[PDB]
């Protein structure tokens, strides 16, 4: 049990959009003035009478206060206009920063909820009184200065480098930064030392002090525990108390299924009064002769259709669907820099891949086209580093949703050795090392380096819980004593049960041959191999690693991989001279081929590359299925990390 | 210190409510299969919840603003009603934000929910389900007499 | 009407997944101590392997991940009050 | 199940530039009296509310989704052939069956509002023959595009 | 399980025939000189983009359905009575508790932004006195409508 | 939204709005739950030999 606080950084953003002025238009600009001296603002408060005063809001005349009168809400509540006679607003002074109304915001300073500048403590709001072209003032403009800010908008368009605010700076936009989610993995990877003679974990007799607990470098423990929670029971629900929740991926932007849009019908948008093009006309009787006493002479009537524009509703759905959850994920080296605004140069950091700009063209609505075809960019990016990925966003709002998070949590043991021991009566002492490193205890939706983006966390108090079964005394003394027999051991096996190399793949190389000396080889149960990135995996047994700049998920301990359609040829031999099957059991009575292209077509099976011998060898490995016909195995048989179940053939 | 889950139920009590339906917390709390945790079993409507709040104590600048003068999407939407758009746009000034650069200091609220389920408390030496006559209820310290039970 | 001469292109997804090559005659989980692991030939002497893999490249390092599952079994014994002991064996592979 | 739309706040659009019509207007000061070396005669104010017009959204979703999944494929004898075009006389080709006309009347966001209940004349059609069939979709993707 | 919306990109509305607002020019030809027996004096020519303005879609979405589907079941204690109309006194009448208004600023498109959390007045209420129970939903179209 | 109580067609009457009254279906409870008496000395069921 483990208590302490947590500081995520500022990088951490658990939503996507923004939260202040969400439906205001991207380039519209706040009311603010600037020198060249020009104004450009909009009163819409509406009074009695204008004197030196202010604005009069009512009665003895009684006028607005400066400090937060007139309110920014309070306006009109007709649609047809009136013809104001008397109105006021709000203005920003020239000596606060130029930004769009999207995503402005700026702190209160008084109970009202004015937003003005204290000084020396008073505000210093000023009178500035308008009037038509040709005397009595029309509008009364409130400036004020306030601390606007922008949390989580950046500017996506810059026209000029020339600081301060001139009028080439009204034609700014900005669009919200990306959503970025931080929090724990799954089952805790990670907080517990593992497999690290450095950090070795003791668990031993009090007297004795010889340690039972003996960990190996190329042993891996967390990864076992992972397939053997699957196999022993179900993955898609979320339990809070261990943290468990297995990250996954929206099938949908994985692999696209581009159906199109059903857009039959347009769609249309109406004035607020339903007319606003209208003619006046008169009234006329029977020959004919104008009226009086009657109908004024003054009639609004409209003569054909009304004003309308229209919109693609489902067309514009699709195409904010796909940039926003696969075209802001594409490689970096088909995205740019933007212009006229700074960006970090370091790739890691979070400014540098939030500032990167995608052209939409890449990916829009007419993307292969009526294809179930996932693109040929995004099958070689880690999908789970999405911010559709429901486990780690569920175990994101566990925590909370700020930024300093003081945290309670219970982590389990996870060594096969002790996670089921029945210990006996006795002393003994428990002890254990914790990591400390935030990029390898915490996981970020996005892998941005968090050594770097002062992400911080730090352990007050640690305790230690065990629950004893209420058990009568008597036959308690009874099974400890017959447990104390050495025929009555306890044993236990590890799940996965296997010896872990990593193999070097230098960039580009695509012939990677590997060798093991001469051994013995009795009880071999065969092969389980896949590939991994080398900047998505730190150092084996390293107590902390300086160059290790990766916080996404980490294929290598929860177990999620994504690269196992990369292979093509496996040739295995003893002795350098025998070839393993051997006794023509494949096709190819040499080597396993995992997939072939359209040369070998007459191999081919499922309707894709991969070739018959392999589909079998897949089927036969898993369910036993392939001697007596292919058929869909049962439900219960095929888990989650199960072959059948994540094949996916696309054409 | 006694809480669990990352909520705000004692240890104790969550261990009595998971022994009391499917006999699990003597050998380790997991998942309990499908088929036993039914539509109203607790912990298929267990829930909990926690969220981040201005710390109006420790925040220099904490002012705290009515309904009636949070301005939000100003000019864009009705004023407290669901009526036509009015005002002009203008900065918002709520709510406190809780990230990035200029994130205030706030303190954490956590609570749970648990709907359609009953509270339970086996009346057995263990809290375990070991058959339905318990076998406190065979004791017989309560066969023989009586006794008053507040 | 006006459509255009195509070529076609296969392939496929295989995530959350481990390529497995058993190590039995015929491929079949007939157990945990599979058949050729008792088998006299490799149960005797000892025999020199190497394999290579062909992969499609990409633009930047990559590490290929081989798991040679063995039995890896604990045993533990304790004859007294306070007092554990334990003993190990991963064979092959064993240290 | 045609249990309505949940259309209770009204959606707007708004310009892009927030507003198109404003006035300019001087700058006078205190009886009052003009201004010079200061703000230019040329200033944009706007009176009143901005310009802005609103579309129902979930009334115009479910409208789109009535047409496309069910107007279409009524039978033929409720259907007529369009105007001023060529169309194939053989009722079984994709041109004649593409080119009749159904009125949007016969299947609107108000047909047996808060009823469970499948059209009289869908009834004796084919419903598996349909581009929202899961299965036959999957199949044709598999083929390719 | 408000985690926003996505709206990176702007979503905008254009006028039936694409452009209003031309204006008329005349065809000139190489100093220049003007043209007859050619194209008439009176031509449509736009400058610059097309007039168009634009919604925010995700974001109007979200606050249809918060609104529909929460603010209006808040205990009453937190509405307020309208104005200029009338209004039953008894408050358990079906004509009471659908005048009472609620301003929509209580549960918006920000409220609690990303936690999952729910209010602290809706823990007191019952959640199955709902429009959305299936179950309720379900029963009330057996009937009829 | 009214925006004067002062009935008749006036001018200043144009600027009023509507919205949709609140859903609220109505039918038979779960399993026809309560159309039966159950537990009620006063309503007793009875259920005997000829």
């Amino acid at each position: 049990d483990i208590r302490g606080v947590l500081d995520r950084g500022p990088t951490f953003k658990p939503y996507s959009g923004t939260a202040y002025n969400a439906l205001a238009p991207k380039g519209a600009p706040n009311p603010c003035e600037w020198d060249e001296t020009h104004v450009f603002g909009q009163a819409p408060y509406s009074g009695i009478n204008i004197t030196k005063e202010g604005i009069q809001i009512g009665v003895t005349p009684k006028y607005a206060d400066k400090t937060f009168q007139p309110e920014p809400q309070i306006g009109e509540s007709q649609w047809y206009e009136t013809e104001i006679n008397h109105a006021a607003g709000r203005v920003l002074k020239k000596t606060t920063p130029m930004k769009p109304c999207y995503g402005s915001y700026a702190k209160p300073t008084n109970e009202n909820g004015g937003q003005g500048i204290l000084v020396k403590l008073e505000s210093q709001v000023e009178m500035q009184f308008f009037s038509t072209t040709e005397l009595t003032p029309k509008v009364v403009l409130y400036s004020e200065d306030v601390d606007i800010e922008t949390p989580d908008t950046h500017i996506s368009y810059m026209p000029t480098i020339k600081e301060g605010n001139s009028r080439e700076l009204m034609g700014q936009q900005s669009m919200p930064n990306r959503p970025n989610y931080i929090a724990f993995r799954d089952n805790f990877i990670g907080l517990m030392y593992y497999n690290s003679t450095g950090n070795m974990g003791v668990l031993a007799g009090q007297a004795s002090q010889l340690n039972a607990v003996v960990d190996l470098q190329d042993r891996n423990t967390e990864l076992s525990y992972q397939l053997l929670l699957d196999s022993i029971g179900d993955r898609t629900r979320y339990f809070s108390m261990w943290n468990q929740a297995v990250d996954s991926y929206d099938p949908d932007v994985r692999i696209i299924e581009n159906h199109g849009t059903e857009d039959e019908l347009p769609n249309y948008c109406f004035p607020l009064g339903g007319v606003i093009n209208t003619e006046t006309l008169t009234k006329v009787k029977p020959g004919w002769e104008k009226d009086a006493t009657e109908f004024s002479d003054k009639n609004e009537i409209r003569v054909g259709n009304n004003f309308a524009m229209e919109i693609n509703l489902n067309a514009n759905l699709w195409r904010n669907f796909l940039y926003s959850n696969i075209a802001l994920y594409l490689p970096d080296k088909l995205k740019y820099s933007p212009s006229n605004v700074k960006i970090s140069d370091n790739p890691n950091t979070y400014d540098y891949m939030n500032k990167r700009v995608v052209a939409p063209g890449l990916v829009d609505c007419y993307i292969n086209l009526g294809a179930r075809w996932s693109l040929d960019y995004m099958d070689n990016v880690n999908p789970f580093n999405h911010h559709r990925n429901a486990g780690l966003r569920y175990r994101s709002m566990l925590l909370g949703n700020g930024r300093y998070v003081p945290f309670h949590i219970q982590v389990p043991q996870k060594f096969f050795a002790i996670k089921n021991l029945l210990l006996l009566p006795g002393s003994y002492t428990y002890e254990w090392n914790f990591r400390k490193d935030v990029n390898m205890v915490l996981q970020s939706s996005l892998g941005n380096d968090l050594r770097v983006d002062g992400a911080s966390i730090k352990f007050d108090s640690i305790c230690l819980y065990a629950t004893f079964f209420p058990m009568a005394h008597n036959t308690a003394s009874t099974l400890e004593a017959m447990l104390r027999n050495d025929t009555n051991d306890q044993s236990f096996n590890d799940y996965l049960s296997a010896a872990n190399m990593l193999y070097p793949i230098p960039a580009n190389a695509t012939n990677v041959p590997i060798s093991i000396p001469s051994r013995n080889w009795a009880a071999f149960r065969g092969w389980a191999f896949t590939r991994l990135k080398t900047k998505e995996t730190p150092s084996l047994g390293s107590g902390y690693d300086p160059y290790y700049t990766y916080s996404g998920s980490i294929p290598y301990l929860d177990g999620t991989f994504y690269l196992n359609h990369t292979f093509k040829k496996v040739a295995i031999t003893f002795d350098s001279s025998v070839s393993w099957p051997g006794n023509d059991r494949l096709l190819t009575p040499n080597e396993f081929e995992i997939k072939r292209s359209v040369d070998g077509e007459g191999y081919n099976v499922a309707q894709c590359n991969m070739t018959k011998d392999w589909f079998l060898v897949q089927m036969l490995a898993n369910y036993n299925i392939g001697y007596q016909g292919f058929y869909i195995p049962e439900s219960y048989k095929d888990r989650m990390y199960s072959f059948f179940r994540n094949f996916q053939p696309m054409s | 210190g006694y809480n669990v889950a990352q909520c705000n139920m004692t240890k104790d009590w969550f261990l009595v409510q998971m022994l009391a339906n499917y006999n699990i917390g003597y050998q380790g709390f997991y998942i309990p299969e499908s088929y036993k945790d039914r539509m109203y079993s607790f912990f298929r409507n267990f829930q909990p919840m926690s969220r981040q709040v201005v710390d109006d104590t420790k925040y220099k600048d904490y002012q705290q603003v009515g309904i009636l003068h949070q301005h939000n999407n100003s000019g864009f939407v009705g004023y407290l009603a669901p009526t036509m758009r009015e005002g002009q746009a203008y900065p918002a000034n709520f709510p406190y934000p809780l990230i990035g650069k200029t994130a205030v200091d706030s303190i954490t609220q956590k609570k749970f929910l648990c709907d359609r389920t009953l509270w339970r408390i086996p009346f057995s030496s263990n809290f375990m389900s070991m058959g339905a006559l318990t076998d406190l209820g065979q004791n017989l310290l309560y066969a023989n007499s009586a006794h008053a039970l507040d | 009407k006006t459509a255009v001469d195509s070529i076609t292109q296969k392939k496929f997804l295989c995530d959350r997944t481990l390529w497995r090559i058993p190590f039995s005659s015929n491929f079949m989980s007939m157990g945990a101590l599979t058949d050729l692991g008792q088998n006299l030939l490799y149960a005797n002497s000892a025999h020199a392997l190497d394999m290579t893999f062909e992969v499609d490249p990409m633009d930047e390092p990559t590490l290929l991940y081989v798991l040679f599952e063995v039995f890896d079994v604990v045993r533990v014994h304790r004859p007294h009050r306070g007092v554990i002991e334990t003993v190990y064996l991963r064979t092959p592979f064993s240290a």
